[PDB]
């Protein structure tokens, strides 16, 4: 994945499970969840934004 | 690129000079419309079909075939139509024509192809056009015939519906 | 960016087919133009419909005077239907489904004939001028232009 | 920059002149909210039918088929009097036709969908009388001269029917004021 | 020649067939295969010239099992039934034997084989080619006459309601 | 008839229930002169409970011991039009608004704020869209059909099992 | 026509209460045409 | 690539002409959802049991077995006069025969319609194999359409085919 | 009136089946609480954040079904 890319989101607990978010930034240090993703649709707290590993992500 | 018949008018795009009878007459633009082969075909047929009729209308006049007379009695024009199609005369008629007619239609198909002239079905058994001059005064004729005896035989009907007396038998009494 | 009624699905974010077929030009007497398999319009167009409706329109006239016809002794004819046409082997089936099963105009009460309409079913036609004229009728004909008249003379 | 038709109006956006019978006559701004294609096809349409309509309304009264069922000079009474099989039979027959001759595109999101699909072009030309090049913008006035004539006779005749009880000619003939 | 004169000659009559005069203004022989017309004008023909004979014979001929009726066609309807089955399938089994168990337009044909030669010849009879293509005319042309024929008798005989050697005599009219 | 009721043309109970309601209406109207408004008005309900009554009697429906009109919804074609007509009827309304609806959302999911289009209607393209329901049937199973109704599983946001 | 106007008139509540109002008119008009509609007469 | 029977439309992805009966014919796109080959299965035997029902709609009034002489010629009446056991039977054996086609469907990989019922091996000859395989199907979907037709026609006249044809009701 | 209330008695059964099934199969965690076993099968809220969370445990859908189930059986 890059960024820009369109992916589909595999983390259980997050909200936007199995939706589509768009990759805004690629974090290169040794970060746990260094891919950010940017959502359309807003949370119950009405974040749009969300951080996450490699592997609970995937490209569409 | 008037013309010729009424004067004050063009000349049809549709019509050229070519096929008989042809003096620049469709003021109204029907040929505009209309297929011109289409049109000379339905006019062939209308004038033949009224040829027939107009001499029909004469020789039932003069005379009858023999038992029609008991058939009809005194019925002349369109009055004998409704006897003789209780009796079987119309229907054998028309089932005949039709016949003709149903290779009619592939011939007005072909001639709207443009294999064929219009009402050229090819029928003299005797010969009579031998000279490309005597076919053209021929259907010249033919076509000023067939006009005129639309106009007669449209006469001859409409006096029948109102006197009631025959195209000859008007003649001979007012 | 979407026009109201436009029909064109790619503006109302409706699943579209891509595929649009030209337009030909050729024409059939009984049919539509439009979009055909190649030697569509040269096998069934305008000479084969006429043809047919011709053929259709010939075999209409033994059609529609159908019946048993029988030769009396007097030579007249008795018209009678082919619903009472028995056949001799098919079991307790002795009326058989004929060309009258097909068209029965006479289930309908219509008279048929070879040129549709018939003797006892003829197309009515009645003047409606009721025999009066256009202006200055004397009578039960009071025209829209004696009614114009008679409110300018009042 | 006025219309031709409302000269004390603005010249609508989207009529140019283009189309048979625009006189730039628009003054409630349909055609600036919809699409002029689908605009020009329902006017067609309700034109066609009412153009068969007002020949009906006129000739049924003349000319009627045989039977009892079709014996109503007056159309409103042919109406009810006629076979209702048959009737639905002509309904259903309408929507046989609709579906087919719009080739499955029948709404407001895919007719026109196919480029080559013009406004009340459905390709029906039976005896192909539009064979003629410079004929074909006077036909397509004439149609819709004579279309927009019928909406209004038509319309006319029905209500008229409704206040006399009166066929059109002979309430024409035997007319009696309100 | 052709039969036509004011339209144009069918393009798939060649004139190979016996009895090709150029006669198709329908056109019949632009859709269907012309072995499949040809067998069946064959076998219509074929079936017509056995059927004029049988209103002829039938008319004064009736095998004492079973009772003539007053014409040819009312002959029908006073044979038994399981008769006229018998007849029919063993007509049955005649067309299904005599085309190898290939009774379609799709598997009639698939052999090359001639259209209306079901190769019936047992006296004989074709050996001279000159001869064959001379019976062949006379064949195709008998079978059409024949099929004419016998719609015009067993129409004049359902109406008359008397035979055709009948009728021939003492004929009387439509009144 | 059908479960012991009678046709409400001939139960009793029904007539009972005509002439208490005509009944009931002119006894009001005894009190009015006549010509005036209320008089005219209690005399038109008065025609409009015959016209009911009568109605009803000459419809085919079944009363009660009540002497009222019990309808028949097991599916049987002689009571046809009490409840399988209608629903009939409901259900082309109910789907073409359906079918209208999930248009609009699908439109609208392509605007550029899509919560625009839903909170500020265009109504053009609403009315589009209102117009394309009279085939909603169709166009609902050929959308079915070619996938583009039902979305995978895979593509549903779904809790933690 | 003020464009801005057109939009506000486009507004979910003011499109809603005329919607439903057409809507209840439909059912008012037809009730009062042919009333006492118990069944689908067949 | 425009479909045969409909010309104005896109040729369906999922039928193709080496299925027997194909015309090209799925306006609704049935072959894009659902398993093709169940659908070919499916058409075989509804095609199949409305031969053996367009028949048999028609064949007592030509004539009926000796003990069931007594029966109704109207074929609605007919099927209530047999009684539970005879249905009964009649479901054993369709059951039986349904076996095999359990067996294949479910668990097989053969032809569609193929239950291997050739005794007399008309599919020997290619060319008749292709216009036995095309005709089945042509005739099923004729005996469908014409069963339906029967059995709405039997319940608003109450007589058989032949009969109310020859009688001539023909209207409700 | 029998078949009116047998359907009232239809809508009460299956509105507090609706209430204790899924207060059953959310009762492990839902989008707005996906960690809810957690937090055990009886607690209050997990308090006013994302929206708000009250009576979001599984022992509150018991609650909101006895209301129900008293309807239903009155
Ligand atoms: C295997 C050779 C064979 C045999 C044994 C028969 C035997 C018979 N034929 Mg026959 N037939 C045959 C070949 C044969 N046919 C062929 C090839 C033709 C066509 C050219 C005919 C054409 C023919 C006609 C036109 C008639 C007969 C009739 C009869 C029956 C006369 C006795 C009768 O009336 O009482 C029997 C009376 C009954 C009421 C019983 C019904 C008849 C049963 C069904 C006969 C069963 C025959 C059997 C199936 C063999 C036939 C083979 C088949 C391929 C033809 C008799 C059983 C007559 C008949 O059936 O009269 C009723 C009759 O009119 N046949
Ligand atoms: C459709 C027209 C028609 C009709 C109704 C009749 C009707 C009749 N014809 Mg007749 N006939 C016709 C055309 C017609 N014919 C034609 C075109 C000819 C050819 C010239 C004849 C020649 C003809 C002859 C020679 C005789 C009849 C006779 C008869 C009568 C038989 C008794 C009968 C009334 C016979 C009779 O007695 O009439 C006088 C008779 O001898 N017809
Ligand atoms: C060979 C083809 C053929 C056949 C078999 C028939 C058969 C029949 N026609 Mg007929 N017909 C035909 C061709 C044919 N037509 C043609 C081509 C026409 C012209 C379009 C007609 C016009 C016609 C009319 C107008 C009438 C018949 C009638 C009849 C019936 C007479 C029955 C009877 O007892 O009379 C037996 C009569 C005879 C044996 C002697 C008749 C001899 C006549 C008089 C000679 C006529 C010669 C004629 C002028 C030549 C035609 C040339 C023409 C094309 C220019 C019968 C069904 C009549 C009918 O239906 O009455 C119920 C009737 O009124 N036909
Ligand atoms: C809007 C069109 C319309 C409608 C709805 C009706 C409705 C009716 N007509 Mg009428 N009629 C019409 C136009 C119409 N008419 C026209 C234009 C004519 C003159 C040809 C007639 C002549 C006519 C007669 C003579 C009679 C009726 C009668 C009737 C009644 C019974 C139905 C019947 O027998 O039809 C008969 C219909 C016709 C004879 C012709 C209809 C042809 C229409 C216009 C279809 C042509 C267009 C078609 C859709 C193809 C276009 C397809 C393309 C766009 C893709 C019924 C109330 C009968 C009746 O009750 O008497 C009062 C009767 O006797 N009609
Ligand atoms: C509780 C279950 C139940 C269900 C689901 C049905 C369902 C049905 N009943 Mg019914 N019925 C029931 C109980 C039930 N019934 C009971 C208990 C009785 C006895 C009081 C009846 C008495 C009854 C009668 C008397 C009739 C029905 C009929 C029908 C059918 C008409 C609907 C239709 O248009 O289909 C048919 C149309 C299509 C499938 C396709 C059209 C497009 C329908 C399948 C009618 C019918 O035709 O049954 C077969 C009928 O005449 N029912
Ligand atoms: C676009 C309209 C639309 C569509 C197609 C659906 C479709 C569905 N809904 Mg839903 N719903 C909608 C609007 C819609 N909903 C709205 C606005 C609400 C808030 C009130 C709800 C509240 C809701 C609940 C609470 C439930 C459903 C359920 C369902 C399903 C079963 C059908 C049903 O119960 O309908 C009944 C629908 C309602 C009672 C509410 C509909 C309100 C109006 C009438 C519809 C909106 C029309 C809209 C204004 C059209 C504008 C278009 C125009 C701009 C062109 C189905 C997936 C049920 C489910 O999950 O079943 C599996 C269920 O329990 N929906
Ligand atoms: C889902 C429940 C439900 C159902 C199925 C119905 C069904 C019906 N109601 Mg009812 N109604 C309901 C809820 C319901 N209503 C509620 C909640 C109220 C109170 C607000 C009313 C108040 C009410 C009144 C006051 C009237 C109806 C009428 C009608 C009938 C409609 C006739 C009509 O419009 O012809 C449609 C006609 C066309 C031409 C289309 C129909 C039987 C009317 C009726 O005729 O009663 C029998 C009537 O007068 N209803
Ligand atoms: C009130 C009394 C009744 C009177 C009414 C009389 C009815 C009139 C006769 C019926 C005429 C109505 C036309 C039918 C509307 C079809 C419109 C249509 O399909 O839209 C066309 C819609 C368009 O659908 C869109 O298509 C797009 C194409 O890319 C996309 O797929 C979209 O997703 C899809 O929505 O679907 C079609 O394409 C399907 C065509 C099927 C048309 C043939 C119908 C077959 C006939 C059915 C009969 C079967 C018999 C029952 C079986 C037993
Ligand atoms: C080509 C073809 C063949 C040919 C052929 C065919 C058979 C040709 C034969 C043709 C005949 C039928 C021609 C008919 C002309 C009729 C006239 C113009 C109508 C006149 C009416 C007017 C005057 C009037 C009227 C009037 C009014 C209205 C009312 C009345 O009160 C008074 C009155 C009557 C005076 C042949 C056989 C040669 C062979 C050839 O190889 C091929
Ligand atoms: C498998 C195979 C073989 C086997 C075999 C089997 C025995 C094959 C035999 C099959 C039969 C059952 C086929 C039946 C078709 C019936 C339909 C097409 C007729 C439908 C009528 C419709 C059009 C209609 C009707 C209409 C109705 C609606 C209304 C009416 O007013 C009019 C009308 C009546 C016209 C064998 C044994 C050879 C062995 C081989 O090795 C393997
Ligand atoms: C396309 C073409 C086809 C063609 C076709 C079709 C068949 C063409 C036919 C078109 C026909 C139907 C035209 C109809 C016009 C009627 C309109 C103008 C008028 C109503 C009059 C009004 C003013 C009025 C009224 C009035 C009312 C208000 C009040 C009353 O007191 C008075 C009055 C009654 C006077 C064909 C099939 C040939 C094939 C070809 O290949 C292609």
């Amino acid at each position: 994945v890059k960024r820009g890319s369109k992916v589909r989101i595999l983390r259980k607990e997050s909200y936007w499970y199995q939706d589509i978010g768009t990759v805004a930034t690629i974090d290169t240090s040794g970060i746990r969840y260094p891919v950010v993703v940017r959502f359309e649709k807003v949370s119950y707290s009405g974040v749009n934004t969300n951080n996450f590993s490699l592997d609970e992500v995937v490209e569409v | 690129a008037m013309s010729d018949s009424v004067p004050f008018l063009k000349q049809p795009e549709a019509l050229d000079g070519s096929m008989a009878g042809d003096v620049g007459f469709d003021p109204l633009g029907f040929s505009s419309i209309g297929d011109i082969n289409f049109l000379r075909e339905a006019e062939l047929k209308h004038g033949r079909i009224a040829m027939l009729a107009a001499a029909g209308s004469i020789a039932q006049d003069i005379f009858t075939f023999p038992g029609v007379s008991k058939v009809v009695g005194t019925a002349k024009m369109t009055g004998v139509h409704d006897i003789l199609v209780k009796q079987g005369a119309m229907g054998q008629l028309l089932l005949w024509l039709s016949f003709l007619e149903v290779f009619g239609t592939i011939a007005l198909l072909e001639t709207l192809d443009g294999k064929r002239a219009p009402g050229d079905f090819k029928f003299d058994p005797l010969n009579f056009s031998k000279n490309p001059e005597t076919f053209k005064r021929y259907q010249l004729a033919e076509i000023k015939n067939g006009r005129l005896a639309m106009m007669g035989v449209g006469g001859m009907v409409h006096g029948y519906f109102i006197t009631g007396k025959g195209p000859l038998e008007l003649l001979g009494n007012f | 960016a979407a026009v109201g009624f436009s029909g064109v699905p790619s503006q109302f974010g409706r699943p579209e087919s891509g595929v649009y077929p030209a337009e030909p030009s050729e024409q059939t007497f009984l049919g539509m133009r439009g979009p055909r398999a190649p030697g569509h319009r040269e096998n069934f167009g305008g000479k084969h419909t006429a043809t047919m409706l011709a053929i259709a329109a010939l075999l209409w006239q033994p059609v529609s005077e159908a019946g048993m016809y029988r030769m009396q002794g007097d030579g007249s004819l008795t018209k009678t239907s082919f619903n009472e046409f028995e056949v001799p082997g098919f079991g307790n089936a002795k009326k058989v489904p004929t060309i009258e099963s097909l068209f029965p105009f006479s289930s309908k009460g219509f008279d048929a004939s070879p040129v549709l309409f018939g003797k006892n079913s003829m197309i009515v036609v009645e003047d409606p001028r009721d025999g009066c004229g256009a202006y200055a009728n004397s009578g039960s004909c009071h025209t829209f232009l004696d009614e114009i008249g008679d409110a300018l003379k009042a | 920059a006025k219309s031709k038709a409302v000269p004390f109006l603005s010249q609508p956006e989207a009529l140019d002149g283009s189309m048979a019978g625009d006189v730039g006559f628009d003054p409630f701004g349909f055609s600036s909210n919809f699409d002029l294609k689908w605009l020009r096809e329902a006017e067609l349409k309700h034109g066609r039918i009412c153009m068969l309509a007002a020949t009906g309304c006129l000739v049924q009264e003349v000319v009627h088929l045989p039977g009892e069922a079709f014996s109503q000079k007056m159309a409103l009474n042919a109406w009810a009097a006629a076979p209702r099989g048959g009737m639905i039979s002509i309904l259903v027959a309408i929507g046989l036709i609709e579906l087919i001759s719009n080739r499955f595109a029948l709404t407001a999101t895919d007719m026109f969908a196919n480029p080559n699909r013009v406004p009340g072009d459905l390709g029906f030309d039976p005896l192909s009388l539009g064979g003629n090049g410079a004929n074909r913008a006077r036909m397509e006035l004439a149609e819709i001269t004579h279309g927009r004539a019928a909406m209004m006779g038509f319309s006319g005749m029905v209500h008229q029917m409704l206040v006399s009880k009166q066929a059109p000619i002979e309430q024409l003939m035997h007319f009696k004021a309100v | 020649d052709n039969a036509m004169p004011f339209l144009e000659g069918p393009p798939k009559l060649d004139g190979s067939l016996a009895g090709d005069v150029g006669f198709d203004p329908v056109g019949f022989s632009n859709y269907f295969d012309i072995r499949w017309l040809r067998e069946a004008e064959l076998k219509h023909g074929r079936v017509c010239m056995l059927g004029v004979t049988g209103l002829l014979v039938q008319e004064a001929i009736c095998l004492p099992q079973f009772a003539n009726g007053k014409t040819p066609v009312d002959d029908f309807f006073v044979v038994p039934a399981a008769g006229l089955w018998q007849v029919f399938f063993t007509i049955g089994a005649v067309e299904f034997f005599s085309n190898g168990f290939k009774l379609t337009p799709g598997d009639m044909f698939s052999e090359g084989r001639e259209a209306g030669d079901l190769g019936f010849d047992p006296l004989g009879c074709g050996k001279n080619p000159d001869a064959l293509a001379r019976r062949r005319l006379v064949e195709v042309k008998n079978g059409r006459l024949a099929m004419i024929a016998f719609g015009g008798m067993l129409h004049q005989q359902l109406l008359t309601g008397q035979g055709t050697l009948e009728q021939l005599a003492n004929f009387k009219a439509i009144n | 008839d059908v479960a012991g009721l009678t046709p409400c043309g001939e139960s009793k109970e029904f007539a009972r229930r005509l002439d208490g309601s005509v009944k009931k209406l002119q006894t009001r109207l005894k009190k009015y002169e006549a010509g005036t408004p209320p008089a005219l008005a209690l005399q038109k309900q008065i025609d409009k409970t015959k016209n009911r009554f009568d109605r009803y009697g000459k419809a085919g429906l079944l009363c009660g011991t009540d002497g009222l009109p019990h309808l028949i919804a097991d599916g049987r074609w002689s009571h046809s039009g009490e409840f399988v007509i209608p629903g009939l009827f409901f259900l082309y309304v109910a789907g073409w608004i359906g079918w209208v609806g999930r248009s609009y959302v699908l439109f609208a999911r392509t605007a550029d704020k899509p919560t625009e289009k839903e909170i500020i209607i265009d109504v053009p393209v609403a009315l589009s869209f209102v117009s394309t329901g009279f085939i909603w049937p169709f166009s609902a199973f050929k959308e079915f059909t070619s996938g583009n109704l039902i979305v995978p599983a895979d593509e549903i946001t779904v809790s933690p099992r | 026509m003020d464009s801005n106007f057109l939009k506000y008139l486009s507004t979910a509540p003011v499109l809603f209460t005329v919607w439903l109002s057409f809507t209840a008119s439909f059912i008012i008009e037809a009730n009062r045409f042919f009333p006492d509609m118990l069944y689908f007469p067949m | 690539e425009m479909s045969e029977a409909i010309p104005f439309l896109p040729k369906p992805a999922n039928i193709d002409a080496s299925m027997p009966g194909y015309s090209g014919f799925d306006p609704l796109g049935f072959s894009d959802y659902y398993n093709v080959k169940w659908m070919q299965e499916a058409e075989i035997k509804h095609g199949r049991i409305c031969m053996l029902a367009a028949l048999g709609m028609m064949f007592p009034e030509f004539g009926t077995l000796p003990q069931f002489s007594s029966f109704s010629t109207n074929p609605l009446e007919a099927f209530y006069q047999v009684g539970p056991a005879g249905w009964g039977q009649i479901l054993l054996f369709i059951g039986v025969l349904e076996s095999f086609s359990y067996e294949k469907v479910f668990y097989g990989d053969s032809a569609p319609g193929d239950l291997g019922f050739d005794p007399l091996r008309m599919s020997s000859n290619a060319a008749s194999a292709k216009h036995y395989a095309r005709a089945e199907v042509m005739n099923g979907r004729l005996a469908m359409i014409g069963f339906s037709g029967m059995l709405h026609h039997a319940i608003l006249t109450k007589q058989g085919p032949i009969t109310q044809i020859v009688e001539q009701n023909f209207v409700p | 009136g029998d078949f009116l209330i047998h359907h009232a008695i239809a809508l009460a059964l299956h509105t507090t089946t609706l209430i204790l099934v899924k207060g059953a199969l959310d009762a492990r965690g839902s989008k707005l609480m996906p960690d809810k076993k957690d937090f055990g099968y009886s607690f209050p809220c997990d308090g006013p954040g994302r929206g708000g969370t009250c009576d979001i445990s599984a022992w509150d859908a018991f609650y909101l079904s006895m209301f129900w189930m008293l309807n239903t059986i009155g």
